[PDB]
C-alpha cells in the first residue's frame, strides 16, 4: 500500500522559512512524479509545483517560482518543499500527492501539513461564561462559553466533562488581534439549568491549560 | 573548437515530463536529440555542476549546428527537453570521468 | 493557462437522488481532466481520472463523461458520505490548473434560526473588555446576514463571525457573531441588538437587551 507521510503542523515566524517533508513508501520512489498543492482555509486547491524524483527535474506554478524550492532525498524516499519569507498569505494546508506511471491524475495524497505563520507567543485562553437572564425561550435554555485570546490552536471544549453532547455547537476559531477566539453554545432543558450544574471545560494543551467555567445566572 | 571529447553513445532513457502533451511529444521527438555528449576533460573543471553546465551547452550547440545543416529547427519545447536529457547524460559522463583519473 | 470553470458552486441534493455537476475548460484538453472528492478536514481523494476512467475502491455510483472542453461528474444515487467539495483538475499542459470547486450539501426543509444574545460576563468586564455574543442556531439554508445595533445605530467595527459546517444529523447550519468593545464604550450605552436576516421571513429576527434593566 502506497503511503505519503507528512508532518501534521508547522508554526513559523513571519519572514522565516519552513521545509516540509513528504515521505513515500510502498512503491519505487523514482518511478513517479510528486506534486505539491496549497489550500487556504475555506478556499480551493492551488498547484504549487511538481518534481520528478529520478533527476529532480521540476515544474512550478509561475507565482511560486522563487518561493517554493522542491527537492527529493532518493535514499530516504522523501520529497521536500521549502517555502521562504513566510507571510500570513502562506498560512495554509500543504498536500503532497503522487501521480500514476506516465499518467497524471493525483492517485495518492498525503494528509497535509498545516502551516500557521505568526509572531504570537503561546497564550492561554480567557474563558467567559455566557448566561441568559430570566426570559429564555420555551422549556429550553441556551448557555455559552467564550474562549478568547489564546495561541496556538487548538483548544478542546466540552460541557459537563463530555456528559453533555446533545445540543452543543462549538464554532471554528477566528483570528482576533493576532490571537484566536471561539465560542460554544449548549442548549438544554430548563429543568436541568440552573437547578443543577452546567460547566464548560476548556483545554489548551500548548499552555498546559485546563479550566472549568460554571455557568451561573446573572 | 578543439579540446573537446566525444562520449560513447548511451541507451536513451524513458523520460516523463509531468503532463500528457509533453510526454507524448517527447516519446515522438526524442530521436531528434543527442545520444552522446561532447565535453572538455574533467580535470579542467572545479566540480560536477561546472562540468555539467558546459557539457550541456557544448553538446547542444554542436547538435544544433548539425541539425540546422539538415534544414531542421528546434522549438522552445525541443530545447527544454534536449537540455534535460543532455544534462542527465553529462552527469553520467562526469561520474564516469571523475571515477577515472581519481 | 487553461481555466477550469465548475458549476454550480453549490448543489443541494436529497439522499438517493442522482446528481451531476460540470467542469468546463477554456481550451480543448482531450480527456485530461480528473475529479477529486474532499470531505471536511480531509485530503482530496481521486474519484475519476481521464474524464471517465474508474478508480480502485471508489463506489461504482461515481461516473464521468466528456471529451474536449465540457466534462461532467455524476453520482447515481447520492449518499451522506458523498457530501463534500468536488474539484476538477487538468494535466494536459503546464501549469496544472484546478476548477474552483462544487460543494455538495443536503437539502432539507427551511428552518429559521434560534437566536440567543448574551451580554459581557462580569469576568470579562473586570478586565476592561466587553464582548456581546449572538448565537444563531440550527437554521437552513446556509445564507444569513447579521447586523449589530447599539442604541439604534448600526455597528460594523469589532464584529467577528464564525460558521459551522452542515450538521450531520439534522442538516442545519449555525453561526456565531461577537461584537467586541472596550469596557468604556460598552458602558456609554444601554441597548444592544443582534439582528438576523434569513430567507425564512422578510421580517428580521431581533434579539436585544437593555443594561438599565
Ligand atoms: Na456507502
Amino acid at each position: 500500500q502506497v503511503q505519503l507521510q507528512q508532518s501534521g503542523t508547522e508554526l513559523v515566524m513571519p519572514g522565516a522559512s519552513v521545509k516540509m517533508s513528504c515521505k513515500a513508501s510502498g512503491y519505487t520512489f523514482t518511478d513517479y512524479w510528486m506534486h505539491w498543492v496549497k489550500q487556504r482555509p475555506g478556499q480551493g486547491l492551488e498547484w504549487i509545483g511538481s518534481i520528478d524524483p529520478s533527476d529532480s527535474y521540476t515544474s512550478h506554478n509561475e507565482k511560486f517560482k522563487g518561493k517554493a524550492t522542491l527537492t527529493v532525498d532518493e535514499s530516504s524516499s522523501t520529497a521536500y518543499m521549502q517555502l521562504s519569507s513566510l507571510t500570513s498569505e502562506d498560512s495554509a494546508v500543504y498536500f503532497c500527492s503522487r501521480s500514476g506511471y506516465g499518467y497524471y491524475a493525483m492517485e495518492y495524497w498525503g494528509q497535509g501539513t498545516s502551516v500557521t505563520v505568526s509572531s504570537a507567543k503561546t497564550t492561554p485562553p480567557s474563558v467567559y461564561p455566557l448566561a441568559p437572564g430570566g426570559g429564555a425561550t420555551n422549556s429550553m435554555v441556551t448557555l455559552g462559553c467564550l474562549v478568547k485570546g489564546y495561541f496556538p490552536e487548538p483548544v478542546t471544549v466540552t460541557w459537563n466533562s463530555g456528559s453533555l453532547s446533545g445540543g452543543v455547537h462549538t464554532f471554528p476559531a477566528v483570528l482576533q488581534s493576532d490571537l484566536y477566539t471561539l465560542s460554544s453554545s449548549v442548549t438544554v432543558p430548563s429543568s436541568t439549568w440552573p437547578s443543577e450544574t452546567v460547566t464548560c471545560n476548556v483545554a489548551h494543551p500548548a499552555s498546559s491549560t485546563k479550566v472549568d467555567k460554571k455557568i451561573v445566572p446573572r | 573548437l578543439g579540446g573537446y571529447m566525444l562520449g560513447s553513445a548511451m541507451s536513451r532513457p524513458m523520460i516523463h515530463f509531468g503532463n500528457d502533451w509533453e510526454d507524448r511529444y517527447y516519446r515522438e521527438n526524442m530521436y531528434r536529440y543527442p545520444n552522446q555528449v561532447y565535453y572538455r576533460p574533467v580535470d579542467q573543471y572545479s566540480n560536477q555542476n561546472n562540468f555539467v553546465h558546459d557539457c550541456v551547452n557544448i553538446t547542444i550547440k554542436q547538435h544544433t549546428v548539425v541539425t540546422t545543416t539538415k534544414g531542421e529547427n528546434f522549438t522552445e519545447t525541443d530545447v527544454k527537453m534536449m537540455e534535460r536529457v543532455v544534462e542527465q547524460m553529462c552527469v553520467t559522463q562526469y561520474q564516469k570521468e571523475s571515477q577515472a583519473y581519481y | 493557462d487553461i481555466v477550469l470553470t465548475q458549476s454550480p458552486a453549490i448543489l443541494s441534493v436529497s439522499p438517493g437522488e442522482r446528481v451531476s455537476f460540470s467542469c468546463r475548460a477554456s481550451q480543448n484538453i482531450g480527456t485530461s481532466i480528473h475529479w477529486y472528492q474532499q470531505r471536511t478536514n480531509e485530503s482530496p481523494r481521486l474519484i475519476i481520472k481521464y474524464a471517465s476512467e474508474s478508480i480502485s475502491g471508489i463506489p461504482s455510483r461515481f461516473s464521468g463523461s466528456g471529451s474536449g472542453t465540457d466534462f461532467t461528474l455524476s453520482i447515481n444515487s447520492v449518499e451522506s458520505e458523498d457530501i463534500a467539495d468536488y474539484y476538477c483538475q487538468q494535466s494536459n499542459t503546464w501549469p496544472y490548473t484546478f476548477g474552483g470547486g462544487t460543494k455538495l450539501e443536503l437539502k432539507r426543509a427551511d428552518a429559521a434560526p434560534t437566536v440567543s444574545i448574551f451580554p459581557p460576563s462580569s469576568e470579562q468586564l473586570t478586565s476592561g473588555g466587553a464582548s456581546v455574543v449572538c448565537f444563531l442556531n440550527n437554521f437552513y439554508p446556509k445564507d444569513i446576514n447579521v447586523k449589530w445595533k447599539i442604541d439604534g445605530s448600526e455597528r460594523q467595527n469589532g464584529v467577528l463571525n464564525s460558521e459551522t459546517d452542515q450538521d450531520s444529523k439534522d442538516s442545519t447550519y449555525s453561526m456565531s457573531s461577537t461584537l467586541t468593545l472596550t469596557k468604556d464604550e460598552y458602558e456609554r450605552h444601554n441597548t444592544y441588538t443582534c439582528e438576523a436576516t434569513h430567507k425564512t421571513s422578510t421580517s428580521p429576527i431581533v434579539k436585544s437587551f437593555n443594561r438599565n434593566e
